[PDB]
């Protein structure tokens, strides 16, 4: 008789599942539709600084193509090489001096690492 | 936070992997490996140096190569993530879910082999469980903080015992007299090495009577990867002593067979070449069992508890074996199931004579139970006792020479057999099962029970058969 | 009969683990010669 | 007596609608500080 | 000092780089953290370092440094009273600075550094002072605390502080070349501290168990080990020891046992009362904790820290007992440590300098005139806890070898609820011969021979218990089941003894002496009697016999009157039968 409050419970937790994958839609759609705003350029400096920073020396940069205009100057600042690449998006991604190391500072990267953390204070703030 | 991607991988054999120039990686990091097919493995560092770091695999390697394979850094420290909700959920040994219900919502990550207990902070256990059985609640009391753990054999029902020990399981705060709240129980239930008609039964035990609603369930079933067997009783241990130390829960913690566990660490740990022990088992076997038992316990200025009741099965009924007597040398104390009988048909088969629980003593007696609980305990062990040494005379010179007495024992050992621990499938209150010893025990002469007092004696000794 | 049966799992036992350290200890010296003769290059 | 599970049915669902609307006024919110926390 | 940094991390080892100039079995600090580490191999540049506290999360690379010195203990007022660590760290101060878990990395000094003392001193300016000689006293939980010129310090007293009240680092004395002599110093754990001379042990160690104290004694300054499986009680025995026993001062190693056991003592001793003094029993103990689950390496540690420990307090002049819960775990820490090294094993794994170890920390018990002219003594009862309770185990073998007393315990005494559960048949003592005078000086003239005729009884009944069991009860003559029912009634009233019960906890050595008279009395005459044709069935149903089994219950105070009565009581229903 008391299995009425497990289908209560297991419908909340359902639902409170369901309203968390359309969050991910919709953080997911906010992430793609980046390279059509102003703050883009911005955030791919951002990015590449960063990049080129995490590892002591840089032997080159790997850019997607529509990146590197953005970036070729502080890419020759820098001093490093530059190097295209179609299949990367959404970010920038950096060779190591020995050629052993890299490093992906792709925002797609940053989402799937830090949802898993966020997602309690999104819950906590939402409800 | 930023992706790093190790590429010299310079050697693979075994379960290993060399990657030369990795000095970034932490100590016993945890690892992610992804081959050329964009599959992912996990893996663990095991000795980092200068040249090189080696990784240990969990799964197996095959699909590796050193030209497209990559590692990348998870994180430095084993992190779980537990909240509240955990309750009436069902995961792996890994930790994820595998009852269909969307994952939860971590309010904490907590590393999973957790920290020691410093020896100033912790505090006597006190209090008693009502498990539901007299050969347990009575002789073999368990306290409220307690490492107890069950010995028993290849054909003996452990499973059955356990499944109802976890369904009967009670606190019984009235008899405490304080007339405080009753304070929230849980149970923790991992498996491990556990067969689909086991994992079967056990999701149908505890769907039946509802006591999935205050259980957290850690499934590892034969056929998983070596590497979740060893990290199950950590996972349940952490959830565990979360509840316990910051929800005031009462946990009980129970695992199903740890000489598969035994096994699971001795082929890890032959894996890597280290010292071979006894009967090849790791020789650092008995500080890797006490890390994981030394987490029970009562702690000073905290409400809650943590129960352990470890199951697990003597090879060859061999109490030498590695297993059992490095599990004794860390527990309080253990129950014994005998085959004798098992062969007469007796259920739960706890044999009483070579079973002790060591804080038992401090657990019963007046505010904590019944003020007649250790010396109806005392006389129902020594009269046992001489049961069965009549029982060992008579099968050697005939029955013919037994005086009046002898024959009171006889008969006296097989009515407590066939009642006292002969019970079934009954919730048997401690009252109950009190009443049913003194019922028994006025079978004898009241002369003859030298350790109980006068003073319980008249008052229960009501020299009346069992109502059952 | 079964002390006898005792006695003789015992002793068995106790050559496998003298069988298995002598094992072992074939293990690190055929490791460590082939260390030498690497190493020496 | 066989009957008493459809009214928790319905409640659950009830209980899933409220949840859920009470989510959908939110949501934007919730996408804003992820899209600040994750970017640079 | 010498610098360098970390090159290879594998378990509790670590390699070092950089560290040439580094001496054998210094102290060294490993990683950002500092954790506390011991040198133990030197090659080329490199250093090999074990660390005693969790190496989990360290990076190759990280520096480390050398201090230049061994490990060691502070000697000082300030010990009793208090429970430490592995490398003697307060861990109730590692308590309120880290909270219930014990986190690595702390640091915090072994002796408190804000209690003031009741200096008072007793040297003279211009003495010739030398090690070991008393520079003055301390007031300590009702102990004068001795405070003792370091072992190897030699000098002219220049100047001396008045009474009064200062800390430990006060430097109470100083001497002419500069020197300044503090209230404490500090000692390597891995040197025996010296002493003037070593003595022959003539008095005993009153455990306060009959068993024990009457068939296998240990003397003063003596050593025994209490080997058995699981179960069998070595706990019980050894906190009965340290709760009971007539020693100064009482140190207690828990290496690598369970936490809570060490919690009881916590708990339950602060509440006890001293049997040599009053004032609770807490302020004569010393705790060195080193549970299961905490670093492994500490073990050994945990040992020398506490015999050196003991040694001080000997050193002092006192009588210091000294238990450890079970050196099997510091054999598996010796174990892990040479598996890191890739050494040879000898068997079962073990080093093959296990033994050597075994024999110099036993070494270090004996009774000795210390440096300052007066007596004290050390004794040292060391558990071990066999695989399986095979007891050709090399541990046991290795201690077997250096032990005066072998306390054996048998599993199948203890699954029958029969404790202490001692095998009086494969336990022995090498210290029996020396202590006749004072048993007959202390105790009584012909104590010795009581004893014997014990130990003769018991051994009639052994050499009879395989013909019952093979031929049965009733065909025995009476004079031989007389035997076996004397057997029954010497285990079963004189051997047993709970350790729970207010009473029967402890027994005195005339308590012991009086039963055993008592029992001897009763089969003089109960052989008589059969003599006399009496049937032994006859014999069995006396209600002596209740007041012979109940006697053990009966309190000190009480029990003069009451075998005076028993004996009385013996005599005469024998008397009364004819
Ligand atoms: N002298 C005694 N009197 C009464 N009970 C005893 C006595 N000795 C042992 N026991 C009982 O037997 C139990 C086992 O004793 P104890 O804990 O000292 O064993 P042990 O040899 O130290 O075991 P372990 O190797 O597992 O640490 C005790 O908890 C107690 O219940
Ligand atoms: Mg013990």
């Amino acid at each position: 008789e008391s299995a009425g409050e497990l289908l209560v419970a297991t419908a909340r937790t359902q639902a409170r599942g369901e309203v968390l994958e359309e969050v991910r839609r919709r953080v997911r759609e906010a992430l793609e539709a980046l390279p059509q705003k102003p703050e883009w350029p911005e955030v791919v400096r951002k990015l590449a600084l960063e990049a080129l920073e995490a590892l002591p020396g840089a032997k080159a940069l790997v850019a997607n193509p529509e990146d590197l205009p953005h970036l070729e100057a502080l890419a020759r600042e820098r001093g490093v090489e530059l190097q295209a690449e179609p299949a990367l998006r959404l970010g920038v991604r950096a060779v190591g001096a020995e050629g052993k190391t890299q490093v992906e500072n792709s925002l797609l990267a940053r989402l799937d690492r830090a949802w898993d953390a966020l997602s309690s204070k999104v819950a906590q703030a939402l409800w | 936070l930023l992706k790093k991607e190790y590429t010299g991988i310079t050697y693979i054999s075994g379960p290993l992997l060399f990657v030369e120039n990795a000095k970034d990686l932490a100590y016993g990091a945890i690892v992610d490996i992804k081959d050329g097919t964009g599959r992912v493995r996990g893996g663990q560092v095991i000795e980092v140096s200068e040249e090189y770091a080696v990784i240990q695999v969990f799964e197996e390697t095959t699909g590796l190569d050193l030209a497209t394979t990559s590692v990348s850094l998870v994180e430095d420290v084993a992190r779980l993530g537990v909240s509240k909700e955990m309750l009436g959920r069902r995961f792996n040994g890994i930790g994820k879910p595998i009852d269909g219900l969307p994952p939860i919502t971590p309010e904490k990550r907590l590393p999973i082999t957790g920290l020691p207990l410093n020896p100033v902070a912790r505090r006597k256990p006190e209090q008693f469980i009502q498990t539901g059985i007299s050969t347990i609640d009575v002789m073999n009391t368990l306290v409220r903080g307690q490492k107890l753990p069950i010995f028993s054999g290849s054909g003996l029902p452990a499973n059955e015992i356990a499944a109802q020990i976890a369904r009967q399981a009670t606190v019984r705060p009235d008899l405490s007299g304080e007339g405080e709240k009753e304070e929230p129980f849980a149970v923790v239930f991992a498996a491990m090495g556990i067969t689909q008609r086991e994992l079967s039964y056990f999701i149908q035990e505890f769907e039946r009577t509802g006591a999935l609603s205050r259980s957290v369930l850690f499934l590892n079933k034969a056929d998983d990867p070596t590497i979740e067997r060893i990290l199950t009783p950590r996972m349940a241990l952490t959830v565990a002593e979360y509840l316990a130390f910051e929800h005031d829960y009462h946990v009980l913690v129970i695992l199903t067979d740890m000489t598969n566990y035994c096994e699971a660490l001795r082929e890890i740990g032959a894996a890597r070449e280290e010292i071979p022990g006894r009967r090849g088992y790791p020789g650092y076997m008995y500080t890797d069992l006490a890390t994981i038992y030394e987490r029970a316990g009562v702690v000073e200025g905290k409400k809650g508890s943590v129960t352990q009741i470890p199951i697990l099965s003597m090879p060859d009924d061999d109490r030498t074996h590695p297993i059992p007597d490095l599990t004794g040398y860390i527990t309080e104390g253990q129950i014994q199931l005998s085959r004798e009988l098992h062969r007469k048909g007796i259920y739960p088969p706890i044999d009483p004579l070579p079973s002790l629980s060591r804080l038992m003593n401090n657990g019963v007696g007046k505010g904590k139970t019944r003020e007649d609980h250790k010396q109806v305990s005392d006389q129902l062990y020594s009269a046992y006792a001489n049961g069965v040494d009549i029982r060992k005379l008579v099968a050697i010179i005939g029955e013919d020479a037994l005086t009046e007495n002898d024959r009171r024992y006889l008969q006296f050992a097989d009515a407590f057999e066939r009642f006292f621990i002969n019970q079934g499938q009954q919730n048997r209150s401690i009252e109950e099962s009190l009443q049913i010893a003194w019922a028994l025990l006025s079978m004898l002469p009241q002369g003859e029970l030298k350790r109980i007092s006068k003073d319980h004696i008249g008052k229960y000794y009501g020299q009346k058969l069992e109502e059952i | 009969i079964p002390g006898i049966r005792a006695q003789i799992r015992f002793i068995q036992q106790v050559l496998e683990q003298r069988e298995r350290e002598d094992t072992f200890r074939l293990k690190r010296i055929k490791g460590k010669i082939e260390a030498r003769e690497a190493e020496e290059e | 007596t066989e009957a008493l599970l459809a009214r928790y049915r319905e409640r659950a669902e009830a209980e899933a609608k409220a949840v859920r609307e009470k989510a959908m006024a939110r949501l934007d919110e919730a996408v804003a500080l992820v899209l600040k926390e994750v970017l640079p | 000092m010498i610098q360098g940094v970390i090159q290879k991390i594998a378990g509790p080892a670590v390699i070092a780089k950089g560290m040439l100039g580094a001496r054998m079995y210094d102290i060294c600090k490993v990683g950002e953290e500092g954790l506390v580490g011991e040198i133990i191999r030197l090659d080329g540049d490199t250093a090999f370092v074990q660390v005693y506290e969790d190496t989990s999360g360290l990076k190759v690379g990280e520096p480390v440094v050398s201090t230049g010195l061994p490990l060691a203990v502070e000697l000082g007022p300030g010990m009793l009273n208090g429970i430490y660590d592995g490398i003697q760290r307060p861990l109730e101060r590692i308590r309120e600075k880290t909270g219930i878990y014990i986190t690595r990395g702390v640091v915090v000094h072994a002796l408190d550094r804000e209690k003031k003392w009741a200096w008072t001193p007793m040297v003279k300016p211009g003495d010739e002072v030398r090690g070991g000689m008393v520079l003055g006293t301390v007031p300590e939980f009702g102990f004068t605390h001795k405070i003792l010129v370091p072992p190897d310090v030699r000098g002219r007293v220049k100047e001396v502080k008045p009474a009064g009240e200062y800390t430990v680092e006060e430097p109470v004395v100083v001497l002419e070349d500069g020197t300044e002599l503090k209230m404490y110093h500090t000692w390597p754990v891995r040197r025996a501290r010296p002493v003037q001379r070593k003595l022959d042990p003539n008095t005993p160690f009153l455990t306060g168990m009959r068993i024990l104290d009457v068939l296998f004694p240990v003397a003063m300054g003596g050593t025994a080990a209490i080997p058995g499986p699981f179960g069998a009680g070595k706990s019980v025995t050894q906190q009965s020891l340290a709760k009971w026993s007539n020693a100064d001062v009482v140190v207690y190693v828990g290496c690598g046992e369970r936490g809570n056991e060490m919690t009881d003592v916590l708990v339950e001793f602060p509440e006890l009362t001293d049997p040599k003094t009053g004032g609770p029993l807490m302020h004569r103990t010393v705790l060195i904790a080193n549970t299961s689950n905490m670093p492994v390496a500490a073990r050994e540690a945990s040992i020398y820290v506490g015999v050196t420990i003991a040694e001080y307090f000997r050193d002092q002049g006192f009588s210091v007992a000294l238990m450890a819960d079970s050196t099997s775990r510091w054999a598996e820490a010796l174990r892990e440590i040479s598996s890191r090294l890739e050494e040879m094993p000898a068997e079962e794994g073990y080093p093959p300098y296990l033994a050597a170890r075994l024999a110099a920390f036993y070494e270090r018990a004996g009774k000795v005139i210390t440096l300052g002219g007066e007596e004290g003594a050390v004794t040292i009862v060391g558990a071990v806890s066999p695989p399986g309770g095979d007891m050709s185990e090399p541990v046991t073998q290795s201690t077997l070898r250096i032990v005066g007393a072998f306390w054996r315990l048998d599993a199948s005494l203890a699954f029958r609820r029969h404790f202490p559960a001692i095998n009086w048949n494969g336990s022995y003592s090498l210290f029996t011969s020396a202590l006749d005078p004072w048993y007959r000086e202390n105790v009584a003239e012909d104590y010795p021979e009581l004893r014997d005729a014990i130990s003769e009884l018991l051994q009639r009944e052994a050499g009879l218990q395989e013909i019952v069991q093979l031929v049965g009860p009733d065909a025995l003559q009476d004079a031989e089941r007389l035997v076996i029912e004397v057997g029954r009634i010497i285990r079963e009233d004189f051997l047993q003894q709970n350790a729970y019960h207010e009473v029967d906890a402890y027994c005195s050595m005339k308590k012991a002496y009086g039963i055993m008279k008592m029992i001897l009395a009763f089969y003089k005459e109960a052989e008589a009697a059969i003599k006399r044709g009496v049937s032994i069935d006859e014999i069995l149903q006396l209600p002596v016999l209740e007041r012979i089994g109940r006697a053990r219950y009966v309190s000190e105070e009480e029990f003069p009157a009451y075998f005076e009565e028993a004996m009385k009581e013996i005599q005469g229903a024998f008397k009364a039968l004819a």
